[PDB]
RNA sequence: UGGCACCUCGAUGUCGGCUCGUCGCAUCCUGGGGCUGUAGUCGGUCCCAAGGGUUGGGCUGUUCGCCCAUUAAAGCGGCACG
RNA sequence: AUAAACGCUGAAAGCAUCUAAGCGUGAAGCCCCCCUCAAGAUGAGAUUUCCCAUUUCUUCGGAAAGUAAGAUCCCUGAAAG
């Protein structure tokens, strides 16, 4: 909030009210917002203003140049999110879009690409998703880490790269 | 999905080809006429309209005359709705026919039960007897109604009266032979009515 | 009676508590069962005596 | 003595159309429950109905301020044993806006013989046409 | 997670956040968990 | 378990069992979850949850209790100790 | 659509945080799906079809008196009581 942004090149926004939208080469999005704000437009220097300066102001400030940065930069270089596999017996197909997991259950478990996120697997062993929307792209990667969280004691399942698992020593 | 109506003829048993044997229903189904089309522009839900058996012209009166002369047929002496039915099909005053289900089809049988009179607790409500012996002089009675705290008796406190005669429905009941030349149809199970009494079949809704 | 004067007198951008203070702060002693008579009536006198109520308040 | 009393059918009444988008559940209904009642007029009669007929409009865009969109419950009781039924006021909204307006008014009218006849007065839309137009009524604009 | 009406740190890691209006602790030790 | 003695002495029937139930949740089983001295099986404790379910006999007038045999479980209370 | 719970993005507070704006999962529970009653729901609903605009009196509300479509009294009965 009160900070600059800078518009890339092929990246247009318009604005309608409390409604704006970003048109990029990965493609485009559109929000709302609160007309409280009243964003500032510039050359290429984009921001909001505070016209109150009250708790419910300072909090809204942040947000708003947060998110128009994080649209504006998702049409520009999108978002990725990388996962691995531990554990014996634990690797992964492709069968065309849908993806597999064979995670140890007595039956496997499939998954889809949402609208605009595209879920590449480079190894049996490693997941990768990309797309054009951070929250999107957040929320698909919790999903499929949310199959069987990493347990304590062998670190046996899905995982991200920096998830420092708390470890034990059973018996 | 489909439907016709028909009439309880009674009850036998047939063998089947691996050499079980079960009791099936007999089912009367002659004369079924598309009557009317019901849409959402005219009525807001869509059903077709099934007329059963002919009757006599003494019987019938002015009003119902009219009313079947649009699909160009005698007036009919039962006549119910089905719903949730395609439209596409039942042009007006086409023959419904048995032959629109087939060997084991599951069907939906509606009817209404045999009547008994006014009828006690412990038949009705199958609720229990007090002790026959033993010096007691409680044996077939409703029970306590209540506490005292009230000042009243609640709801659904259950009482003698008339038993039968409501409308029951009996589901995912197995169809076992159909005739056409007969309009026959075979039902494996029970169905709620006395002989003669109208069944109205559709296929299952589960 | 109280309820037709202050019916009538919201008419004249005015209200019962506020009309009722300025006959007082003006001299006229009209009782309410004769001032709900002009209410419907002849609603014509009616804002005249409004009228004289306002300058009361005024100065 | 001599005060006037109105007769059934003597009073002129009107048609009204109150649009009612963003404006407070209860703030609303107030001013509502007095044009039905006839306090608007010099004519006033305790016993006798001289109110006005009401139309509302846009009844799915009222107000509910704070969190009484889900801690304000509307209550039912069939008089079966165990048989209370709730419904939170912010759903009421959503599905059915002209029982919501109903009820908030029929609490704020008379509880006897003439209050139930002020009721079959108003008339509750949840959209923005409504279907008496040829009753010619006029837009009220609220205080 | 502990429920009870006397949540406090019990080591120096503990955090001390509020959450759908209440107050609650948060740690790396998930037996120092607690709720109000 | 008690204290008081406010309605009832021109009558407010008092234990246990039978028939019939209905309500509260401080939950016995089943449903979801956090922590574990949670390796697995079996468990312990706490949070949400009242939809349904919650045994047949021997001894005693017995409520209760002890015992035999089962069950997913053999819940605690209010309704003039219904 | 939710409870407890687990999360995504994210600021107040340039970091961090499930929360403040916004989203995603998530109970035998809530509303539905299933079965039955239900327009006296005096807010008395809808559809298809049938009969039609007679005669005496009126000064006025309107009154009565033969009918149409239709029903009943009366009689033979049970699948109903
Ligand atoms: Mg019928
Ligand atoms: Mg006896
Ligand atoms: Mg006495
Ligand atoms: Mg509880
Ligand atoms: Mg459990
Ligand atoms: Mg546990
Ligand atoms: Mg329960
Ligand atoms: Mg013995
Ligand atoms: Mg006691
Ligand atoms: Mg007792
Ligand atoms: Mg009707
Ligand atoms: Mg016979
Ligand atoms: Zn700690």
């Amino acid at each position: 909030g009160k900070k600059t942004i800078v518009i890339p090149a092929g990246v247009t926004v318009t604005l309608n009210g409390s409604t704006a939208t970003v048109k990029g080469p990965k493609g485009e999005l559109v929000k709302e917002f609160n007309p409280e704000i009243t964003i500032n437009i510039e050359g290429n220097e984009i921001n909001v203003s505070r016209p109150t300066d009250n708790k419910n102001h300072r909090a809204l400030h942040g947000t708003t140049r947060a998110i128009l940065n994080n649209m504006v930069v998702g049409v520009s270089e999108g978002y990725e999110k990388k996962l691995e596999l531990i554990g014996v017996g634990y690797r992964a197909q492709k069968q065309g879009d849908k993806l597999v997991l064979n995670v140890g259950y007595s039956h496997p478990v499939e998954f889809v690409a949402p609208k605009g996120v595209e879920i590449e697997v480079p190894a049996n062993t490693q997941v990768i998703v990309k797309g054009y929307n951070k929250e999107h792209v957040g929320e698909l990667a919790a999903n499929i880490r949310a199959v069987r969280p990493p347990e304590p004691y062998k670190g046996k399942g899905i995982r991200y790269e920096g998830e420092h698992v708390r470890r034990k020593e059973g018996k | 999905t489909k439907g016709i109506l028909g009439r309880k003829v009674g009850m036998t048993q047939v063998f089947t080809e691996n050499g079980e044997l079960i009791p099936v229903t007999v089912i009367e189904a002659a004369q079924n006429v598309v009557l009317q089309k019901k849409t959402v522009e005219t009525d807001g839900y869509e059903a077709v309209q099934i007329g059963f058996e002919d009757k006599r012209a003494k019987l019938s009166n002015k009003p119902e005359q009219g009313h079947v002369a649009k699909a160009d047929t005698t007036p009919k002496r039962f006549i119910r709705e089905f719903r949730d039915v395609n439209l596409d099909e039942y042009e007006i005053g086409a023959e419904v026919k048995v032959d629109v289900f087939a060997e084991g089809d599951i069907i939906d049988a509606t009817g209404v039960s045999k009547g008994k009179g006014f009828q006690g607790v412990i038949k009705r409500h199958g609720q229990s007897r007090g002790p026959m012996a033993h010096g007691s002089r409680y044996h077939r009675r409703p029970g306590s109604m209540g506490p005292v705290a009230p000042n009243r008796v609640f709801k659904n406190k259950l009482l003698p009266g008339r038993m039968g005669g409501e409308q029951i429905t009996i589901q995912n009941l197995e169809i076992v032979k159909v005739d056409v030349e007969k309009n026959v149809l075979l039902v494996k199970g029970n169905v709620p009515g006395a002989k003669k009494a109208l069944v109205q079949i559709k296929t299952a809704t589960k | 009676w109280i309820a037709r004067i202050n019916a009538a007198a919201r008419m004249q951008d005015l209200s019962y508590s506020k009309l009722m203070h300025g006959l007082k702060l003006a001299g006229i002693d009209i009782n309410r069962k004769m001032l709900a008579d002009l209410a419907v009536n002849d609603i014509a006198s009616f804002n005249t005596l409004a009228d004289s109520a306002k300058k009361a308040l005024a100065k | 003595r001599t005060t006037y009393m109105a007769k059934p059918g003597e009073v002129e009444r009107k048609w009204y159309v109150i649009d009612a988008t963003g404006v407070s559940l209860g703030r609303l209904s107030s001013e509502v429950a007095s044009i039905l009642r006839g306090k608007n007029k010099p004519q006033f009669t305790p016993h006798i109905d001289t109110g006005d007929f009401v139309i509302i409009i846009n009844a799915g865009k009222i107000g509910l301020t704070g969190k009484k969109a889900t801690d304000k419950i509307y209550y039912r009781h069939s008089q079966y044993p165990g048989g209370l039924k709730s419904r939170t006021a912010g759903e009421m909204r959503t599905n059915n806006p002209e029982k919501l307006l109903e009820l908030s008014i029929k609490g704020m009218l008379p509880k006897n013989s003439l209050g139930r006849q002020l009721f079959k007065k108003l008339h509750v839309y949840g959209g923005s046409e409504h279907e008496h137009a040829a009753q010619k009524p006029e837009v009220y604009e609220l205080r | 997670m502990k429920v009870r009406p006397s949540v406090k740190p019990m080591c120096e890691k503990c955090k001390v956040i509020r959450r759908k209006g209440k107050v609650m602790v948060i740690c790396e030790n998930p037996k120092h968990k607690q709720k109000q």
